[PDB]
């Protein structure tokens, strides 16, 4: 997802996983402008689906227990498309 | 040509007594030449009584002649044409945040000199030249080890620049000396030849009118709707062969947005991974890596866009449609 | 007209507002069609833009700010095409969304178009008058001054059905007052109010009969009282998209029949929601649509914010030569709102293209009235607070017409006409009710 603005200035950031996985590298010390490209996972742990995304090189590493988030990616990711695909 | 009030045209409502209607007065030169002397698209012309040497320094032309009526000149039968001389731009922009102003920062200039429409041109053609100027996106100086890290990636010329003036400078006098018959490239049209003619403007550059073939001294006064008509008349005398414009467009309905890599995918059946290039990053004014990378992907921007656009068929079907209607080969290219 | 809307007629409208401020743009200053360009292509010549004010995202949140706008182009100008904006180069500006705005700007990297300078769109004419006519108005005030009083809903209070204020208002205007003319805003038994709301309607000692529905309610409840206003007071009534007695619910709004209030012929006009109408030489201009209150700006600048939002809002209202130019519509969270009925817009534009004398735009906020480009604003509040205490309503008192004081500006021409000059002639007051 690609940072059109700041992520300080984002409406509704709260919403936008990518800005709060963008203000999460801030507040961590990592430097990020707009057009920046965040990737970013769904992960399981209630918590909302922007708090629970995190960068993508934060879930590969094991040690770290993060495992992508089934209902989303089953829902939002499979389910979504499929709906339209196999509606006719 | 009147020695008095030649800008005034006679109004088709011009009153009298005796007429009351007035047809052609608003007519275009060359609209009347093609007409009067049946000129039909591109064509060998013969030309009695030429003049040479009435006309001084006024081209970038090997020669120049000059004819005293337009019937001297009559069109001939000959079905042949000599090999044009085709040059690919591949430009590489920089958005300045500050004035909000598009800043170029390379050129991949590829050279095919002998292609020929007479017959059909071979799959994979390699051009006679192939050439790359450059200038820092960030700082007055390159990261170090860029010219021996060029010279053992890149394929063809390299050249490194303080500047941007110097380095456009350096591609209008490499644009006189080649002299090429059509410009190849990519979304040229309403886009790059906008930022060129413009980057030109701005770093006031005295050669500037070597896009074109006419040799002008200074910009027109209203440079700064009308950019359209003032860039087509400055680069007239060098086709723009665009395979993104509309006519490019219609040639090939089976892309969808047109992307470079889409249209070599779909015109050429292979895959070509784009890289988003950004030179407002700070890695480019050190990592030199990073910058070769950048100069390979303009560079095969250069010769995926020249490969495209000779496996349309662009040049002879244009051509070909300008032999029919009778119009000039540029308004079938670019309109 | 029924309640039916269409997606393509709503378009329609929406471009036809930009097309004709882009005419009316290129008129005023004196600019070709050529100097105007698209704005969502990259150009590196600076060129001159006209479209909307919208946000940058379909789903935006409540507050904008100035780095979160877009402008929307009109069908011939972009293509509908809605580009960002780059308003780091000016340092003043009031926008809103549903503003049409004029831009001479350029959008050098495709992705956002940078504004240089803005084109404030032109003040809208003042109405005129010949002689002849502001001398029968002259005859038809008899000398003394023209008197004209405005209420606005709503009439009783959230807790009980009384309108006692309303009858000593009657009473007053009936023997002190004695004004020419009353306008009266609704809404007049709100569909909002907590009583009609919830079904808590008792029943009513006073009536015979008790009512059965809500217009039963206003025949027993409005009719009697509004028919002891003195005959010889002749008084408008102009509704709100709240009011229960009406049936049309959406702005524009069409006026009230008459007839089915049961109200007599003899000094009882209902007008439409918005009406512009003259009283002797004065324009009038009506709208009941809190403008005031749903019109949120975004601002930079130390100048502008320096200024009453008030007269900022009324600008803008005269600049977009509309009553209600916010849009989308605002929305009370569902409830109530605007309501706009948008394939109807024409019908809220300056009625010929005259800015009004004085234009009423009752309000929520605290009662007002100010001169604003030489139009009389006029916010007369509510009638009666929501606790049941006093409210307010607005007295104009308009000194009469006279050619030979002065205070009447000739507008040169063959044929010669007069600006009326109202804020030089009217005093309003604001009156506890």
């Amino acid at each position: 997802m690609k940072l059109s603005k700041d992520p300080k200035a984002y409406p509704g950031g709260k919403n936008m996983p990518a800005v709060q996985v963008a203000l999460r590298m801030r507040k961590a010390g990592r430097v990020v402008k707009a057009g920046s490209v965040i990737t970013f996972v769904i992960t399981k742990q209630a918590l909302s689906v922007a708090e629970r995304a995190h960068a993508l090189n934060e879930v590969m590493i094991k040690s770290n227990n993060l495992i992508p988030d089934p209902q989303y990616y089953l829902e939002k990711q499979i389910f979504a498309p499929v709906e339209r695909l196999l509606e006719r | 040509q009147t020695p008095k009030s030649s800008r005034d045209t006679i109004p088709s409502d011009l009153s009298s007594d005796t007429f009351y209607h007035v047809f052609g007065g608003n007519s275009n030169i060359f609209e009347s030449f093609v007409i009067q002397n049946r000129i039909m698209g591109p064509c060998w012309l013969d030309i009695k009584g030429a003049d040479f040497n009435s006309i001084r320094n006024a081209s970038h032309c090997a020669v120049e002649v000059s004819v005293d009526k337009p019937q001297n000149i009559t069109p001939t039968t000959t079905k042949t044409m000599p090999n044009l001389r085709c040059l690919s731009l591949s430009i590489q922009t920089l958005m300045n945040p500050k004035e909000n102003k598009q800043e170029i920062v390379s050129i991949t200039l590829s050279a095919y000199r002998n292609i020929s429409l007479d017959s059909p041109i071979p799959e994979n053609i390699k051009p006679d030249d192939l050439c790359t100027l450059v200038r820092p996106p960030q700082s007055t100086s390159f990261p170090l080890g860029l010219a021996a890290l060029a010279k053992q990636k890149l394929p063809g010329r390299v050249r490194l620049f303080n500047n941007e003036k110097a380095m456009l400078s350096c591609f209008c006098a490499m644009l006189k000396v080649e002299d090429p018959d059509v410009i190849i490239g990519h979304r040229l049209q309403n886009v790059y030849l906008d930022v060129l003619a413009h980057r030109m403007h701005d770093l006031n550059i005295p050669t500037f009118s070597s896009i074109g073939r006419r040799l002008r001294r200074t910009w027109p006064e209203k440079f700064g709707n009308m950019n359209h008509f003032f860039i087509s008349d400055i680069c007239s005398g060098r086709l723009i062969c665009d395979i993104a414009n509309e006519m490019g467009q219609s040639l090939t309905p089976k892309c969808q947005s047109w992307d470079l890599s889409e249209m070599y995918q779909v015109t050429c059946e292979k895959e070509h991974k784009p890289l988003d290039i950004d030179y407002q990053n700070p890695q480019y004014q050190n990592d030199v890596n990073s910058m070769t990378m950048a100069l390979q992907e303009n560079i095969t921007n250069c010769m995926i866009s020249a490969e495209v656009s000779y496996r349309i068929q662009l040049l002879t079907l244009t051509k070909q449609l300008t032999n029919l209607a009778g119009n000039a080969w540029a308004q079938t290219l670019g309109g | 007209r029924t309640m039916r809307q269409n997606l393509q007629e709503a378009s329609d409208v929406l471009d036809d507002q930009i097309e004709s401020f882009t005419k009316i743009i290129q008129n005023h200053y004196k600019l070709s069609p050529n100097d105007f360009a698209d704005p969502t292509i990259q150009s590196q010549s600076e060129i001159y833009a006209v479209g909307r004010i919208v946000p940058d995202s379909p789903t935006y949140d409540k507050f904008l700010n100035p780095e979160s706008l877009s402008l929307e182009t009109s069908r011939m100008g972009g293509v509908g095409r809605r580009v960002r904006l780059d308003l780091s180069q000016v340092n003043e500006l009031s926008f809103f969304l549903g503003q049409i705005v004029a831009f001479k700007g350029k959008n050098a990297n495709g992705d956002y178009f940078t504004v240089n300078s803005i084109l404030p769109l032109p003040y809208p004419n003042s109405p005129v008058s010949t002689s002849q006519e502001l001398q029968e108005f002259q005859a038809n005030l008899e000398g003394s001054s023209l008197k004209v009083i405005v209420t606005c809903g709503p009439y009783f209070a959230n807790d009980n059905f009384s309108l006692e204020l309303l009858q000593e208002f009657i009473d007053s205007i009936n023997n002190e007052v004695k004004p020419h003319v009353l306008i009266m805003f609704g809404p007049f038994i709100d569909i909002t109010h907590p009583l009609i709301a919830s079904g808590k309607l008792p029943n009513f000692p006073q009536f015979k009969t008790q009512p059965k529905t809500l217009d039963e309610l206003f025949l027993k409840l409005f009719t009697p009282i509004l028919k002891t206003i003195s005959p010889h007071i002749q008084t408008v009534l102009i509704p709100s998209t709240k009011d229960a007695i009406s049936n049309h619910a959406a702005y524009p709004q069409a006026s009230l029949i008459r007839k089915a209030l049961q109200l007599p012929k003899r000094n009882f006009k209902c007008m439409a929601n918005p009406s512009s109408f003259q009283i002797n030489e004065i324009y009038f201009g009506c709208s009941n649509v809190d403008t005031f209150k749903d019109l949120k700006e975004v601002i930079k600048g130390g100048t502008t914010s320096s200024r009453y939002r008030l007269d900022r809002v009324s600008e803008h209202i005269l600049q977009q030569r509309r009553y209600y130019p916010i849009f989308p519509g605002s929305i009370r969270t569902h409830i109530s709102g605007a309501d706009l009925d948008v394939s109807y817009l024409g019908l809220t534009e300056f009625v010929g293209g005259f800015s009004p004398d004085i234009m009423i735009i009752p309000s929520e906020l605290q009662h007002f009235a100010r001169v604003v480009q030489n139009v009389v604003v006029i916010n007369p509040g509510r009638f009666i607070r929501a606790t049941g205490n006093r409210g307010s309503y607005a007295q104009i008192t308009v000194q009469c017409p006279d050619l030979e004081d002065g205070k009447l500006t000739l507008v040169e021409g063959e044929e010669p006409v007069y600006l009326h000059n109202v804020w030089k002639r009217a005093r309003v007051d604001l009156i506890a009710s």
